[PDB]
RNA sequence: GUGUGUACGCCGGCAGGCGCGAACCCCAUUCGUGAUGGGGAUCGGGGAUUAUUCCC
């Protein structure tokens, strides 16, 4: 048998173009699931959340702020609707769009901080792949959340546009601008 | 299901179902030209504000808004690839837009009055036809920035349609309905007048042979394409603004000047090795 | 071509109040101070108004009918417990003097406890 | 001759499900209702995981009825999945050859071990452990 | 509420109960109790164990 | 291959039964249906004009699944959460007068009869009618 | 300067002002048999792959 | 979460009176970026309980 997300999105055609992030994005045949709801314990041990499927990680990360705490079925419905909107607008596999958005939204170099009362001084450092994936997911979720706030537009629609813009690489998305600014700050003080 | 646009409400009705199955009402004034996509999932619309709006048939708010036009917009249509939109507005211009990128691809301005009837081609992407009240029908196509062929109609062009095979373009203005072939550019093959008022709308049957024309005179004419002569007529209570045909000829829908619209629904067997002997069938005589 | 569209009242004047024609009728007729959301709904139910249409598409006869039921609720079987019967009654409040006397008594009790 | 039937339990938090599997034509019912009528439907695929993993041909010869009681919605759904999977495995062990039970069991395990083995959650935290590492 | 009961009729104000907090009280049946605190909704009511 | 009520979708069966009761007629409708709200925790009257027919269909379905229920049981079934100002929310029961008149209207159609133990239950005529509506729902779903 | 990929051979320790950074030893995927010391932010373990925009900088340099 | 201490029937919008032996969640509906159908402070009128809380 073939396992398809939500019963309609295949995982065999999805491929990852970044060698570094291949071991930290769980979408392939062993991590293929019908739903992003498994009732697993992925925070029990360090590095274990790399084995969590990336759709479930996005679903967990969309349960904010506070007013959404503990409501996972609502978030599953939001993700399903966003994937449907992505497929309608673009016509490609929404899983590939999500993978591309996560690849593009991840910063490659950050800046470490040495700070006293007067001023804080600044140094450039590298970023591990796990933190890259975590920060990409966080930036995408934050961008969707801020886009949907106090606006006549469903959170699912804003999430779909955020993923589309991030996978496109356009600067219209929140995550791309944040990554570019962080990389510019890291570059400027090498 | 059929989408009926009326005043500021776009209503989606199912088969039978006198009450609308869905309603899009977020219009301050008189939405225009609701049209389905080839997948039946998205619909383009227009508004007197000037924005082109994409709607999901299960949502309540538009997915994409296009802000290029300055005045009211009356015609919108999809392309062969189900990802681009062609629009034309009352500021005498027609624009081509991209759906995922959410920006205008291209602009055309070659018309002198209200552009209020456009069509697109299923066979060839980027090939579309538009019509205005400046009596001309201009065909913008291919990959270029100027009209390749233009067509002159004697009266304001209410409707235009493209026949799929052979490239026959039918235009309806006043009483006249004119047929133009593309094998010879600007060739008026036939002009037909069988209505005694303005021909409002024109539709094509599921089979290519039948062609339907509705008009203000509360009568709908059915033509054969091979013969180009009348084959049937329909009579209605009010003037037909809109005419629509379902799959095959299952449902015929006409939308009127007034609120009401009319829907017109339609033991053991021989084995191979056995030798077959046929018995006579009894013939029945009349009384 | 001659196609005459239906007329739409952009503004309405009901009971010396300006009503916006672009609202739905149930919400639109709550601009009156006396009228709330429930009273609007019960009045429109009594005057058999379609609730899916804006205030602008209502005919003149429909508006006068709505005014007619709104002015005479008993004649059209609207119960008294639902009505806002505001009788002219503004009685003076004598609770302030009693509260001042109670405060004086409490001060006297505190003084007596001090002694 | 004698009737062939197996009854198995599935558990999740305070939710308990009892599943009976006998010879039949492929009917699966929960509390007298079909599988597709169980709410919430958002987790409906969670309730369909074993069949999709195994195919209709393996469920074609059995009838399964489930009675679930206690707990919440999600716990009840997980208990029903566990009961169905365990009931099918037990029926194939008892009345079908052991080999097919082996492939089906290994498939159910390699997808999700929760389908067959319940692991309840205990209290383990850093607070019980002393400060620092055990060594160095 | 089992041992605890709410008593009314002994006092007429919350100032009265405050003066007699901790006092020994009893029933006609002979069960012994103690005044604990004054309540709010009846003016003289109090809580006793 | 006999279709029962439990086989078909409950929400679709409720809509079908309500329309059947409205079309067939002979169902008594109280005069105050358009002036009342269904509970004290409701803020507005129901939007649907034919809430009584939907309530009657929903009440009959519950009696099929669990018979012997009375007015109080119907009140508890249709109860819900109540928000009260700056105070925390609490559970609130439904209106007894609405449920009682629904039960009396159902009894007039010879579908609901008094229970010997207490409350009300379904007539075998009513059980036949619900099974027939269940058969139509399943047949329509399979055809489409 | 072309982007480079590196593999983590040895995790050396926790450095930086507040201990937030990790000194590791990395070797290039090119067949140049080179190895340097880098600072990494975030949880990093053995076998990870790092993307270096500029591969000439050394973490411990005068 | 059993110390001898309410299920059901009728009437009424409700609050109740009269007799007798779960929220959250999920599907759909209306609204709409406007201090707005968000929020319910303050204020006016009416009704039940034995001055008191509740209901419109
Ligand atoms: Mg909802
Ligand atoms: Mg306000
Ligand atoms: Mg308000």
């Amino acid at each position: 048998p073939d396992i398809k997300l939500f019963g309609k999105w295949s995982t065999d055609d999805v491929q990852i173009n970044d060698i570094s992030l291949q071991d930290y994005i769980a979408v392939k045949e062993k991590y293929a699931k019908y739903l992003p709801h498994s009732a697993g314990r992925y925070a029990a041990k360090r590095f274990r959340k790399a084995q969590c499927p990336i759709v479930e990680r996005l679903t967990n990360s969309m349960m904010m702020h506070g007013r959404n705490n503990g409501k996972k079925l609502m978030t599953v419905r939001i993700v399903k609707h966003a994937f449907e909107i992505i497929h309608l607008l673009t016509g490609e596999n929404p899983l590939q769009v999500l993978v591309n958005a996560i690849i593009n939204s991840g910063p490659r170099e950050d800046s470490t901080r040495i700070g006293r009362a007067g001023t804080v001084r600044r140094q450039a450092v590298d970023v591990s792949p796990l933190r890259r994936v975590n920060q990409a997911i966080w930036l995408l979720c934050t961008g969707a959340r801020e886009a949907a706030f106090r606006n006549i537009k469903t959170i699912a629609e804003c999430l779909a546009d955020e993923l589309i813009n991030a996978a496109k690489g356009s600067s219209n998305s929140y995550a791309i601008k944040k990554k570019d600014e962080l990389e510019r700050v890291a570059k400027s003080n090498r | 299901n059929y989408a009926v646009t009326a005043s500021s409400r776009i209503h989606i009705y199912g088969r039978y179902s006198q009450e609308p199955i869905k309603t899009f009402s977020r219009f301050k004034d008189t939405a225009y030209c609701a049209t389905f996509r080839q997948d039946g999932r998205l619909l383009v619309a227009g508004s007197e504000d000037g924005g082109v709006q994409l709607f999901d048939i299960s949502g309540r708010a538009p997915l994409r808004q296009f802000e290029g036009h300055t005045k009211a917009v009356h015609t919108v249509d999809f392309t062969a690839d189900k990802y681009h939109v062609v629009s034309g507005a009352d500021d005498y211009t027609v624009k081509l837009w991209d759906i995922p990128n959410s920006k205008e691809i291209l602009t055309f301005k070659e018309h002198s009055d209200y552009v209020r009837c456009g069509c697109a081609s299923k066979l060839n992407p980027d090939l579309f036809i538009t019509g205005s009240y400046d009596h001309t029908v201009k065909m913008f196509d291919a990959r270029t920035s100027e009209s390749v062929l233009s067509v002159e109609h004697g009266q304001p062009v209410e409707s235009v349609l493209l026949f799929p095979s052979g490239g026959l373009l039918v235009s309806a203005g006043g009483r006249y309905v004119k047929v133009w072939d593309m094998l010879k550019g600007g060739q008026l093959l036939v002009s037909l007048k069988n209505h005694h008022k303005t021909v409002t709308c024109l539709c094509l049957s599921s089979s290519g042979q039948r062609l339907l024309s509705g008009s203000l005179d509360r009568k709908v004419k059915v033509y054969s394409t091979t013969s180009y002569k009348v084959v049937h007529s329909f009579d209605y209570a009010a003037s037909i603004l809109s005419l629509a045909l379902a799959h095959e000829d299952e449902t015929i829908v006409v939308g009127m000047t007034n609120g009401i619209l009319s829907v017109k629904h339609r033991n053991y067997m021989k084995q191979r090795d056995d030798i077959l002997i046929n018995r006579p069938a009894k013939k029945h005589l009349e009384l | 071509s001659l196609v005459i569209p239906e007329k739409f009242q952009h503004i309405l004047r009901v009971l010396n109040t300006n009503i916006d024609g672009r609202r739905k009728i149930a919400f639109a007729i709550t601009a009156i101070k006396g009228v709330g959301r429930r009273y609007a709904h019960v009045v429109l139910r009594k005057a058999d108004i379609d609730l899916t249409k804006r205030a602008g598409e209502l005919t003149e006869d429909e508006v006068e009918r709505v005014i007619t039921i709104m002015q005479n609720p008993r004649q059209y079987k609207i119960p008294d417990w639902f009505l806002n019967r505001q009788x002219x009654x503004x009685x003076x409040x004598x609770x302030x003097x009693x509260x001042x006397x109670x405060x004086x008594x409490x001060x006297x009790x505190x003084x007596x406890x001090x002694x | 001759g004698p009737l062939q039937s197996v009854q198995v339990f599935g558990r999740k938090k305070t939710a308990t499900a009892v599943a009976h599997c006998k010879r039949g034509n492929g009917l699966i019912k929960v509390n007298g209702r079909p599988l597709e009528m169980i709410e919430p439907r958002t987790l409906q695929y969670k309730l369909l995981e074993p069949v999709l993993l195994l195919g209709k041909e393996r469920f074609a010869g059995v009838d399964i009825r489930v009675r679930v009681k206690g707990g919440g919605h999600v716990a009840q759904i997980y208990a029903i999945r566990q009961s169905i999977s365990k009931a099918l495995v037990a029926y194939y062990q008892k009345y079908v050859d052991e080999a097919s039970k082996k492939e089906i069991k290994d498939i159910l395990i390699q997808y999700d071990r929760t389908l067959l083995v319940a692991d309840p959650r205990r209290c383990e935290s850093k607070k019980f452990g002393g400060p620092g590492a055990r060594a160095r | 509420f089992k041992n605890t009961s709410f008593i009314k009729g002994m006092f007429n104000s919350a100032l009265e109960v405050a003066k007699f907090e901790g006092a020994v009280i009893r029933t006609v049946s002979g069960i012994r109790g103690q005044i604990k605190k004054a309540l709010r909704a009846p003016e003289g009511a109090f809580r006793a164990s | 291959p006999g279709v029962t009520v439990k086989d078909v979708n409950q929400q679709e069966f409720v809509r079908a039964l309500a329309a059947f009761l409205k079309k067939s007629g002979k169902l008594k409708v109280p005069e105050w249906v358009d002036t009342v709200k269904l509970a004290k925790h409701k803020e507005l009257a129901p939007y649907d004009e034919n809430w009584f027919y939907t309530r009657a269909a929903s009440t009959a379905r519950h009696l099929y699944l669990r018979g012997g229920a009375g007015v109080g049981s119907m009140t508890k079934i249709y109860g819900g959460r109540q928000r009260n100002g700056v105070m925390p929310s609490h559970f609130s029961r439904g209106s007894k007068s609405v449920a009682r008149r629904v039960l009396q209207a159902l009894e007039g159609l010879k579908m609901v009869e008094k229970d010997q133990d207490g409350g009300r239950k379904l007539t075998p005529q009513g059980q036949r009618d619900l099974d027939r509506i269940a058969g139509q729902v399943a047949a329509a779903n399979k055809k489409h | 300067q072309p982007i480079k990929l590196a593999r983590v051979t040895k995790v050396l320790g926790r450095t930086g002002s507040q201990g937030q950074c990790t000194q590791v030893r990395v070797e290039f995927m090119d067949d140049t048999s080179r190895s340097i010391i880098r600072n990494v932010k975030g949880p990093v373990r053995e076998g990870d792959v790092l993307t270096l925009l500029e591969s000439e900088r050394e973490a411990r340099r005068l």
